[PDB]
């Protein structure tokens, strides 16, 4: 439903299960690809936005109709696929 | 005709007009090079009634007597002319001793046969040539040359009176005069001479040294290797303008290379070279200790009284025996002058200085001063020739060299030399721009010493230094010495053109620069740096930035001025991002803003790790868009407090943007200035 | 296996770098394992050149604006961090380059 | 330092034209150089102009060396006239205070002040003395004395104590006490050019010489004021003095003075602008008196409602108007005007600046006329020492001198009772008189200015005198100064153009500028452009032209009106190219132009009345100039040469233009050069592709351009085709190695049109030499020339060259230098011995050869049959090598015609051997002066 | 509507695509021929995307020149040494238009 | 009205003048371009005096070819092997006109 950034490259969902970005792929100026994996990792203090510094990925994601995601910056993303391997969930998104 | 026939026999000795053992008589070109500047040897010269005086002046060992001999020989030939030709030569060495007599008797001492005709020859004054040689070796009371000047040549007067008459041209005004001297005695002639013409003698140039090397060695490879060895040491290179020094170096290196030993260490320092020379001029196991003591004492005596030529009586006064004279002569220490019998002298000035220093170091069991007198500034100013003895004394302080000398000659070295040197330590402190030359001298002395303990003790208390590089040797000296400083807090650096410009030379220069730049990283207390008016290269600049960027440097205030090439400003600006300790930063120069430099400035002011508290610029040219972006980025900075944009081209739109920025509440600057732009907040100026 | 590494790299357009010889480099993908494990693979490809977008237009990004090479084979970026070169090889005319981020002490 | 020697050396050199100056530098270099000079970079010497070259020599070399070096060089070059000249010489308040305050700070000590007249040195000295009196200075100055040559030149012998106490009788009782403190005394000598016991009576000259020599009161302080003319004697008198220079007003102070005088801002600024429009008159405005004259004249004209534009057009008009406006109307004082002219002439000839009542009486000047002479401000009475008079300023004295010469001369005036110190026109215009008395140069310009007819008419109408009509012919009788039969140097051309512009009569300019054939120009400000435009439009036989523009003429790229005036004058000036149809060579170098000027120049160059045949561009800014010039020179039917150099980067537009310049079908080019052009391999590839279509190019130079060897390999792979057309080719200094030599060998073996080559300044290496030699061996090789100067080759390369030459090749010319062949020299000698060799020329300049190897060359020369020229230089075979070579070559009469080597002609035995060889081989010319340090370039090859 | 400003250059980025000195694109519409020595070409302004710059070899032969340039007096010089005269330059409906002619060779 | 006949081949005789097998003089009057692949040219028949044949070297490079060929199915072949199409061939008030077109590959 929603993803909140708790640590750099760490995201907590509506159920507060950590999602760890793994890779960021660029094909064209309008093609930005990022993969997400859900794995429980020891969490630290909430890195306030200033501590995080500049970053390409947004701070927040929220579910949008039509298989799309709206980011904190008002940008929109599309969900390509989502599977479960050996108990670990995977989510892949592409920029719009 | 008959007179010339008798003279021709004497022409044989004067016809040895080349260095003893010269290969193919290289001195011919050197002598004939300067013959174009002598008036009375130019037939083109206007035939006026004014008689001339020619004064030859040049440092010691450049061989001027040889040029005078060549002039005499040319005059004797005398291409057929209506006037007659007679030549005579007077040396000041034997004038200081002769008693009162007439000029005719004075000049006929060495020409008894012509004595009866000497008056007739004097009567024909026009056909006479006079050579007065060695004006620095004249021993007379003060002012004796301006007393009772006599005009008649047959009236008996004291010798100084005769000289004062002849040089001042009160007697025989129509003859031609040639006076030779060293620069020390250039003041008397300004008074005594009327309408003088000065000629300069300089001896071998670089190409002449190369030719001498090639002729002496015979094989090109060894000759070029030895030449490069010599050219490594600039200070020892300069003494290569005298032929005798070049002969010494060539003989030493050739002998070393023939036996197969390593020659690189020998040319690393002057004192080592001379010690190696001296150690190989006597047969082994000769037990010459007394001879060496006497020779050292004699050298000291000579240098203290300012006498360079000794007669047999002077050597007698010290008890030197005929055997000792033979051993010195055969060993190439003393040279017996061929022209005037009874005169000797040392192979050069520098060898005399070195031997004098050996007297100071040697252990004890005449008019020679003490070490404090020797190092006193007043004595140095009075008699500049004592300076080199200081460097030689420092060089002899090493323990290895003393041990070598002890094993060779069985002598004994005084252990108090180190303490005596250190006692004079107080004299060196200048801590001001005057320290530049004094710093050069101290660094040279220490580099000569080659012992790290002496340097450690000497350079401990320095706080401020200035450096002015002009050749590789200076960089080597600074790197060797300054590394032991620990209380240093300020440093000003300047590099002269010519240090950086062949691949081997460039590699050596880069290696030495890399060694030199290690000061910033190793030393921590250093806090203030400055560079101005330098000629660098890309690799050196990059190395300097790489050393500055390390995590030990704790600089706080940095200034750059008039550096080349122009990429240096870009590199330095790049390398200074994130250095938290930095607070002040200045840049000055003439350069156009490239897009990359704009990005670098924007990033430097944008970074969140920046802590600058002041910034000044100058001599920058850019379009209004770049200034607009610069000022837009500046809004994001919250640390900078002072700014100054004096002496920059700017643009009207940029100035308007700056004016808007000053009044804008968000901007955190406190003082601003946009001086010379084609025309929190407490101060403002436009 | 390429022995001559580029001397400079400037950001001309979002995700496009020009080298000292003005050949457009493109970063293919960014691989991250954790804060201290970051590496980027760069490839050389001739792409059409637009106008140079100003820093304000490029916007915030993970990568640095420009690179620069210092002796001892290390890369220093404008953000004050050191990048170590991993490998640089040429296959049938296409050049691959991978750079690693050294966590500054 | 001695300012005299620098001034004397500068003026002589500026009389040399371009051709002579180049020889002078080369001859100087061959001269025995002092060790300091050699450290100088030879590049700087070449670029230095006449003035700078003097500065370089004086700051590094001894005085005696300079004197003999100059005289000997000129005598050898056969410039007899210059040799005689060289030998003779070589044998209102709040402003003056502002200037003096900064001047005073630049200062037993001996101080000398020197500067041009009217700059205010006496005010400076008096200000120092007043400061001493007012205790402003340090208290150490307890006493000071004032001595003036203006008065002391007449008083008879006396004692120094009496001399200095004459004006202060009360102090004579304290004179001994004052002089007991010599360290607290200051002495000032004012106006030297106008010229031991203090209680011993002696002549005034003796006392002054003794004091200047410090023979009396040695520990006092001296301060001397004199003009540069009389500075010579102080060198022989003073001991270790220090020289200080004064400058006077500046632009800001001139503006302030104008504001003060006019009062009204509008009037003051209008007048200041009108004055500054004239550079020559502006420069003379530093002296306050000149500004006084200008302000008075312009204000008087303005108050009367008259147009001031013509007044400031030239100096003579302004001074003439002022003089006409300073005497009563209707008097017609002919006699007074003649008297004043004669008096000024006498004063100028005798070099005297002050006159006493007795002097005025001697000339019959009635003291009644002094009322008009003074109240009109022509003469100024000194108020300190009564009985003295002087002229308002030097320039006014010069103007009156000119008025004398143009004034009509009466019959029998040679019968006067005095032998006047007046010369004649020819003596006045002579160069030796100019050097002896530098104050007649300005009289020359004024005299030219008075040759007009309208000014003579107005002067006669206002005063009623009579004007001599023969001046127009007398000026042209000294026309030999202009008919030198050689191009005039820059300074001479500037002087002649300035005089002609002063004349303001075209009929005077036509007869003078008709025979010019070559010209060089160096613009520095607007006035020079205007003068050149006015004068040169009448030339018809002009054939060459070299241009240059200095910074500041054209304003930086962005004031609009200031640049507009310059643009208008530039457009007027650029009509020479369009009108003159005989011009056949142009050159532009080191100019700070701007886009608009370049566009105007190209517009005028593109017309069909221009017949240029060669062009050159070097170091021009901005960088669009090269592109515009490449665009303009497309299709020129006559053009057959073209050069471009500088620092450029190949923007695509430049690539387009530089390819289209060769694609065209009207192209008639025959030689093209490029320099400092950086580009990518793709641009180079397309350029070399375009070359394939050209069917006229024959040469091609690429000096200083970067190929990176990739452009080189592309070029060679292009030339292997069977239909290329290039014949010459030169890749001088293009970053080459041995990698590309294989393709070069392929080109040599396959080509059928290539017949020259050059690779100077490239360490290609012995492997590259080996590859090329493998190339040469093929039977069908057609290359006939090859150059490998300074290519870092070793004895292995020499062996390869000999092996290649051993066969029946077609090579005939070969040039080696810098790179050394000494050890392998015997190999090339063996190669020469081979009957199959066909070489005709061979250069071994600076090859580090030893005398031992002369045997091989001697034997080869005695054996060979086809060699016709050999070049040896910078070798050590000077004495022994000369002896052996001359002895060996005495045996046979070989085909050799020209042999070059360095010798000394002072040796009798060498002379005898040379004479014998010449007698037995009269057809052999031997160059004995190979000491020249300039290498044979690649221009021929 | 008459215009008092003129372009100072026209590169050939692509065949039938010219860029003035301010990187705006001009597109040629039609070519007029009245006789052998009279040729009049019509230029129009329009904003379009730009592809890769075609090189001179790819451009090939053409009737129009590669680069114009303004010269004083108000005449253009093409790259073939011929002079082109300015006929008119007006604005209609916010659209820029220009017309140029080929003067007889002098 | 439309005319069925048409020249089989066309050859260039001078600068901007062509001749057909009948030797009628066909000249170009206007050229209309919409893009590289869309190019149109207009032809008209007029009577004029023919000079010497200006050989192709003197005519110089031109947008029009040296030869034009006609084939059935609206296929025209040029000297440079390009293809063209005919839109209309009509005669009105005694003047005969023809329009050509360019077809993308």
């Amino acid at each position: 439903d929603r993803l909140w950034a708790w640590e750099k490259f760490v995201y907590l969902d509506e159920k507060q299960h950590a999602w760890l970005p793994l890779t960021i792929e660029i094909k064209d100026r309008l093609q930005l690809r990022v993969l997400l994996r859900r794995e429980d990792v020891v969490l630290g203090r909430p890195m306030t936005p200033t501590q995080i510094g500049p970053s390409l990925l947004p701070i927040m994601w929220q579910l949008y109709p039509d298989g799309r995601y709206r980011s904190s910056d008002s940008s929109f993303w599309r969900l390509v696929y989502h599977i479960k391997i050996d108990g670990v969930e995977d989510m892949l998104l592409e920029l719009l | 005709e008959g007179w010339r026939n008798s003279m021709e026999k004497q022409s044989l000795v004067w016809k040895n007009t080349f260095w003893q053992g010269d290969i193919d008589n290289f001195h011919d070109d050197v002598t004939l090079r300067n013959q174009r500047f002598i008036p009375f040897l130019n037939p083109r010269t206007p035939r006026k009634l004014t008689p001339y005086t020619v004064v030859l002046h040049g440092p010691a060992g450049v061989g001027k007597t040889t040029l005078a001999k060549k002039c005499m020989l040319d005059w004797t030939d005398c291409n057929l002319s209506p006037t007659l030709r007679y030549a005579f030569y007077l040396s000041c060495k034997e004038l200081s001793r002769m008693g009162p007599c007439s000029f005719a008797e004075l000049i006929s001492k060495d020409w008894p046969e012509l004595q009866d005709d000497i008056p007739s020859i004097l009567a024909q004054a026009q056909r006479i040539l006079f050579v007065v040689d060695g004006l620095d070796e004249l021993k007379v009371p003060p002012g004796a040359l301006i007393q009772d000047i006599c005009g008649d040549w047959e009236k008996k007067k004291p010798v100084p009176v005769l000289l004062g008459s002849l040089l001042k041209r009160k007697m025989l005004p129509r003859a031609a005069l040639l006076v030779t001297t060293r620069p020390r005695a250039l003041r008397d002639l300004q008074l005594l001479a009327q309408q003088p013409i000065y000629v300069r003698v300089e001896g071998f140039l670089e190409e002449d040294r190369r030719a001498y090397f090639l002729r002496h060695f015979g094989d090109e490879d060894q000759a070029m290797r030895a030449f490069e060895l010599m050219r490594s040491n600039a200070a020892l290179f300069q003494l290569g303008s005298a032929p005798a020094v070049c002969w010494i170096v060539c003989t030493t290196l050739k002998l070393q290379m023939e036996k197969g030993e390593d020659p690189v260490p020998t040319c690393l320092t002057r004192t080592g070279l001379f010690l190696r020379f001296l150690c190989s001029r006597f047969p082994q196991g000769a037990q010459l200790r007394g001879a060496l003591r006497t020779l050292s004492l004699l050298a000291a005596q000579g240098l203290w009284a300012q006498m360079s030529v000794f007669h047999r009586e002077d050597l007698e006064r010290l008890g030197v025996q005929e055997s000792d004279l033979r051993l010195f002569l055969d060993g190439d220490i003393l040279r017996q002058d061929r022209v005037s019998k009874g005169c000797y002298s040392f192979i050069h000035l520098s060898f005399q200085q070195f031997l004098t220093a050996l007297f100071y170091a040697l252990e004890k069991e005449w008019d020679i001063g003490d070490v404090q007198k020797l190092l006193s500034g007043e004595e140095r100013l009075k008699n500049p020739d004592l300076i080199q003895v200081g460097h030689f004394l420092f060089g002899l302080a090493n323990e290895k060299r003393a041990k070598e000398l002890e094993a060779t000659f069985g002598c004994r070295m005084s252990p108090d030399i180190k303490q005596e040197l250190l006692q004079c330590k107080a004299h060196l402190h200048a801590n001001k721009p005057l320290s530049v030359t004094d710093l050069k001298e101290v660094l040279g002395c220490l580099y000569e010493s080659q012992e790290e303990e002496l340097a450690k003790v000497v350079v401990a208390p320095f706080k401020e230094i200035s450096i002015h590089l002009t050749n590789t040797s200076e960089v080597m000296h600074c790197s060797f010495s300054l590394k032991h400083c620990q209380d240093l807090q300020k440093l000003s650096l300047q590099v002269a053109k010519g240090v950086f410009l062949w691949a081997r030379q460039d590699l050596r220069s880069l290696r030495l620069w890399t060694d030199f730049c290690s000061l910033f990283s190793s030393n921590s207390n250093l806090k203030f740096l400055e560079v101005k008016q330098s000629f660098l290269s890309d690799s050196s600049v990059r190395i300097l930035c790489d050393h500055v960027t390390r995590s030990t440097c704790h600089l706080q205030k940095v200034e750059i001025k008039n550096v080349t090439p122009d990429t240096a400003y870009r590199d330095f600006c790049l390398a200074f991002i994130g250095k938290k300790t930095l607070t002040h930063l200045t840049l000055a120069g003439h350069i156009e803003w490239e897009r990359t430099m704009m990005l670098m400035l924007c990033d430097l002011l944008r970074n969140h790790k920046c802590n600058l508290q002041y910034l000044r610029l100058g001599g920058h040219c850019a379009t209004p868009e770049q200034w607009a972006e610069f000022f837009y980025v500046l809004k994001a900075n919250q640390s900078l407090k002072h700014l100054r944009l004096s002496a920059n081209v700017l643009l009207d739109e940029g100035a308007m943007l700056l004016y808007k920025t000053m009044t804008r509440p968000k901007h955190f600057l406190q003082m601003l200035s946009l001086e010379n732009c084609r025309l929190k907040l407490t101060h403002l100026c436009l």
